[PDB]
């Protein structure tokens, strides 16, 4: 009975749910503040699954990426002067990468990291904005941000489009007759 | 009778009596034997593991799993043994059914130990080492004993790369040293406390917890044949632990390090009457801040004497070892030789899951293999006043959470009750006030609480938290009688929640037990 | 005359004048609202040389370590949400690092990054974060605003105190009677 | 009568008459001659470094600097040749002594040419190339040249990877193409236009502009020898220029392709009367986004042929160039040998340092050999009205900037003047107002302005700026000639600022020219 895989979420909805709040534009002032304040609680909740244990490294990315984006577009003396932000979108981008290449490949002595990249589908530039990003210079505002959106979209036609259809009297011993074995979680 | 070759070796008579054997051997005669198995020699001596047994002895329960380096039984002339077989082990073997990597480690035969003879004893699909020591390993133990005989309580400090010999070696020194009795016409067993500073793969303790032991008996058993031991004659007690809520301690260096002084603390004062030798075993680095970790120990405890279960190390962690070990004005610091399947996650694992099961109360420890599912949890209040409502608070480590993810958070991994002694623990937290929402405790530092002022009371498992409409409640089990858990106000009763590596086996476990013995389990996905 | 080499800031007097606004500690709610004003400037100024060309490593990373801190600290719906700032943080501290590492570095083949580490004396504490930041698992917020503030420090014993004490008539063609020849800049 | 071997051979009489050298050769004769030199041949046909010259032509003034290949003289059968001196590189030569690169440039003799024999006429501690034309290029030059006068226009797309002889082989393609004359009982010289598309290392440009030059004599001269060109018979003139402001195009894909559509359109419109081919020559890329890059620009342009230079380069840029040349219906793709210091960025910071000392009027053009320093800026006007002011505002591209920094950051740099043709340009940012400061023209989105709809008008270095008390102004200081400058209202002129790599220089330029001939420089430092 090997089918058993772990995942750090209760079950499909919640899930669901959190993709839903990270991309409304497919799932679907006052509704850009309704907006912002999903997107979030998405953020939080990815990071405490995280913590839990055995998270999908995609999942993880799209956190990120959401969480820089999200930082650059704050008015209210919250725009992080801006070499912060700049540092954020390389941080996020370049664990991606590395991870996408890290996880697809071979266990042989020291295959190309441009070879690997080809065979899986991810663009060169992507890699080439990796290795430069990481020693030659921290990129520009711009490109980070045009980047990051391109990564966004990638990931939702690599990963989660995957994911189904788009709509003292205080310590008590419990009474030994009035109980129920129940699995652990649920009340 | 009973001939063959090349493993054991012949016996003579052997007289099946009762359900246990006596078996008579007139020459040196070295014999394996796999299971579960009470010795009481009644003429002669043996050597099992370490230990020297002769008449004057109580029964020794040895289990022998199929995992580890069976232990080998060699008896020094004309001698008669009677092999009792083992109860409790019954108990512990029925674990099988809630989860299946318990099932192939046990002799695969009928009765409890089954004798091994040349190569086709041993079970299907699976080999059989053996536990050989080397004449180095040997020699020194033998050098290490006459040292101490004729000096005070020596404090051996044993270290070294992964995966070469650490552990076995300690268990050599403490069963030696405990049971020796050399020429002062036998003794009695000399006590031997065991200081445990490996979170990864403890031993006398649950994973991810550090801790301070006392035996009185042999450790002849791997560390999945007791965890849990009887807080507070009764063969092996827990003095101290302390949670230390990961299992890399390298998220917190300053904790681990207190954590070490108040323990080694403790010992010093015990020790100071009653003379004692403590054998401490180290998690085991040799780059990084680990290597720091090690020297800075070396310094706070000063051992007598260092062992570096290498021989071939790294010429930089033996250069650092050394300077340090130098610098407490002088420690003699020998290197030994080593030797080179389950890795150490399943193994610890494994040990969690046996801690769960253990029975709130030669034997040792029973086990109650029903389900953790099946059990009944213990109903603690969550709004009542800061003097009568169960629970203290939640402290988190390393990590905080904001209130909403808190529950969903919690709920599900492993957490210690920690019992606060002096109220200078919480100085500098805003502890809750009686008042619906669980009594989070914010701790923006981030550090953990001081090890001088706080105890852990043994893990606890969550399996379901209730706070709506008018009653705040949390059902939780542990193993823990209940007889202490009663003893404490609920005051001085704090819930820390950390890492600990999320008990995956739990789960499962109810699932599994159903399917054997013959639906929105939370967590776990089916693949249908 | 091979005594020529470049900076990007304009003298002494501006080079010693942001290292003051970076540490007023040893350089020395009001108060705090005035240094962070500072700190906030500072911060926008090094970027400027950045862009300029030729700027040494150490100040680039000293500006990205005190914006990720300065970050963090904002109160007024500004916190960047949590995962943010962790991303901020892991990024400048990464950058540091490859750079050091790289820079004192020797022409061979493959020798290794902990060697180097240790013979130019930076912590292999350092060293073993970077690894970890990179691809283990980015790490928690509270080490990385420990290891952050100890960079901080260390850089400042290493680089900055060794730079001083411690205390259509739109166009019109100039008038070539009332002109002197000054060099590039002054006016 | 000088007789010599291995590099050159032997003439025969050279009388030197007035300061010209004419020398008679009866048989087929090769010479190298080091300077600066004109040709105007009398009698017979003579090949110099592509071009084929013969009696019924005009002077042709070639330098031929000691850092590239020098080229070589052939004489074909019984002729009679006068070298001539040239004039205008007297000046060029005077640049010595504001920066010593262009010290070690030329023939260290008296004269301005001196010619060179077997191996001692060299110059001191450096070494002397000599271009010489493999069998290969030489026969699939003839084989294009013949197809090419049976058909109308080609496009001849040239690339390859770095160092590999791109420049060099476009060089005779465009001077063979020009001068050939086969049996048409001669001709004229047909015209030939150039679009450079390398910011790296131009030609016809200065760096960091991308340019379209329209040639009608011989380009016998490296790149620093004719940057600028009078903008607007005459030699070389300038079509269109648009300003990249980069060193490395892959900072803004979207720019520089529509850059190549602007360009090539209007070599559509031009060329589609006068029959004139057009040879474009690419940065050179092999990995990445570059790759890319050359694939799109072959896609758009739809070149007759595509020349790779390399035959021995990596399969994944070949057979990436291959898929895309296929695509366009049919395109003839062939490789080509190659061969293998002055690095690139010296080599660039040279042609921008001669661009700016162009004096403001096969000979071609002066040079003004007094330091940056000395000369009279531009005063050019900040606070009037948006059309009595001078400067329309100040664009940024790639990156932003906050108010107070704009004014150091600006000053010192270089930047570009650029022409808005039809207002559809600055629609969608915040033009400033007449009203001190600098009117900065916000641009959020970081994109440059689009190049349909403006045009850049030469480069600009700022040597100053003061705005206070009352009158906001700038001096800056450019080759630009004032008739262009003045007629052009004021309103329709915005200035670019970007990268273009701080033109260090200039800055040291004036203490160099001080102290040959023979104070708190800022951004430069003295070692004392
Ligand atoms: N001389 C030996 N005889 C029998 N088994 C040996 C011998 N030396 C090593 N082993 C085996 O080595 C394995 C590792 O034993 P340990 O003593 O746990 O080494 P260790 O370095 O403590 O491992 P970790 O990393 O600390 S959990 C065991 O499974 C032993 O069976
Ligand atoms: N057959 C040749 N004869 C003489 N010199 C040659 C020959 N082939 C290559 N070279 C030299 O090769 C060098 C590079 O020439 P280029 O034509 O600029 O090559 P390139 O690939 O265009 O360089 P970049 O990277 O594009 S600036 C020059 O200095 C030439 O002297
Ligand atoms: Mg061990
Ligand atoms: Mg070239």
């Amino acid at each position: 009975m090997v089918q058993y895989i772990f995942t750090p979420w209760r079950n499909r909805a919640e899930l669901l749910a959190v993709r839903a709040q990270f991309y409304p534009e497919h799932t679907s002032f006052q509704d850009d503040e309704h907006i912002r304040s999903e997107k979030q609680k998405a953020v939080a909740r990815v990071s405490m699954w995280m913590q839990r244990g055995g998270c999908p490294h995609m999942v993880e990315s799209t956190a990120l990426l959401v969480a820089a984006i999200l930082s650059d577009e704050a008015q209210g003396s919250g725009a992080a002067g801006g070499y912060a932000v700049r540092a954020a979108y390389s941080a996020a981008f370049s664990r991606f990468v590395t991870g996408l290449l890290d996880s697809h490949q071979d266990k042989q002595r020291k295959q190309s990291m441009y070879d690997v990249a080809k065979a899986v589908g991810l663009p060169a530039a992507f890699v080439e904005l990796r290795h430069q990003a990481t020693h030659e210079q921290l990129p520009s505002l711009t490109r980070l941000r045009s980047a990051a959106r391109r990564a966004l979209e990638w990931i939702w036609w690599y990963y989660w489009k995957g994911l189904g259809p788009v709509d003292q009297s205080g310590w008590v011993l419990y009474d030994e007759k009035e109980w129920v074995p129940k699995p652990i979680g649920i009340v | 009778m009973h001939h063959s070759s090349f493993q054991p070796n012949n016996s003579n008579f052997q007289r099946k009596a009762g359900g246990r054997l006596v078996l008579s051997t007139p020459d040196v005669e070295r014999f394996v034997i796999l299971g579960n198995y009470g010795v009481k020699v009644h003429q002669g001596e043996v050597t099992i593991a370490g230990a020297t047994l002769t008449p004057i002895d109580d029964v020794q329960w040895v289990h022998a799993p199929h995992c580890h380096a069976l232990p080998v039984l060699r008896t020094a002339n004309d001698t008669v043994i009677e092999l009792l077989p083992c109860p409790t082990a019954q108990g512990l073997r029925e674990l099988a059914r809630l989860n299946p990597l318990f099932g192939r480690l046990w002799n695969e035969t009928s009765d409890t130990f089954q004798i091994i003879y040349t190569s086709a004893d041993a079970p299907k699909r699976t080999s059989l080492r053996e536990l050989a020591s080397h004449p180095a390993w040997n020699k020194k133990i033998s050098e290490l004993l006459t040292s101490t005989r004729r000096k005070p309580s020596p404090i051996l400090f044993i270290c070294g790369p992964k995966s070469s010999g650490k552990s076995t070696f300690g268990r050599l020194l403490t069963n030696r040293l405990m049971t020796d009795r050399a020429g002062h016409k036998s003794r009695s067993w000399k006590p031997v406390m065991v200081l445990d500073l490996d979170p990864g793969q403890p031993e006398f303790s649950p994973p991810g917890v550090v801790s301070l032991t006392k035996l009185r008996r042999p450790n002849l058993a791997p560390p999945f044949c007791h965890p849990g031991l009887s807080f507070g004659n009764e063969g092996m007690t827990t003095v101290r632990m302390h949670a230390i809520a990961s299992v890399t301690p390298a998220l917190d260096p300053a904790h681990f390090i207190a954590c070490a002084r108040d323990l080694f603390a403790y010992y010093r004062r015990s020790a100071s009457q009653e003379n004692i030798p403590l054998v401490v075993n180290t998690p085991g680095w040799i780059q990084g801040t680990g290597l720091d970790l090690l020297a800075e120990l070396i310094a706070v405890l000063r051992p007598t004497e260092v062992l570096y279960m290498s021989e071939d190390g790294p010429e930089e962690t033996v250069s650092a070892l050394r300077e340090a070990c130098a610098s407490s004005s002088t420690i003699p610091f020998t290197m030994l030789p080593s030797q080179p399947s389950w890795t150490p996650a399943t193994l610890r694992s494994m040990a969690m899951q046996s801690y769960f099961h253990l029975s709130p109360f030669g034997p040792g420890c029973e086990w109650n293999p029903t389900p953790l599912t099946h059990l009944c949890p213990w109903r603690v209040r969550l709004a009542g006043r800061p003097d009568e409502r169960g629970v203290l608070g939640i402290v988190c480590y390393d990590h905080q959470y904001a209130p909403e993810l808190v529950s969903d958070a919690i709920n599900g991994m492993v957490m210690g009750l920690v019992r606060i002694e002096k109220k200078e623990a919480l100085r500098g937290l805003a502890v809750p006030g009686d008042t619906p929402l669980l009594p989070l405790i914010p701790n923006p530092t981030g550090s953990p609480l001081s090890p001088q002022y706080t105890s852990l009371v043994g893990l606890v498992l969550i399996r379901g938290v209730s706070l709506t409409a008018s009653n705040p409640e949390l059902h939780l089990l542990t193993p823990v009688p209940p007889s202490v858990l009663h003893s404490f106000r609920g005051d001085e009763l704090v819930l820390v929640a950390g890492k600990f590596d999320a008990p995956t086996w739990a789960y499962v476990e109810g699932l599994y037990w159903k399917s054997n013995s013959k639906d929105e389990v939370p967590w776990v996905e089916m693949l249908h």
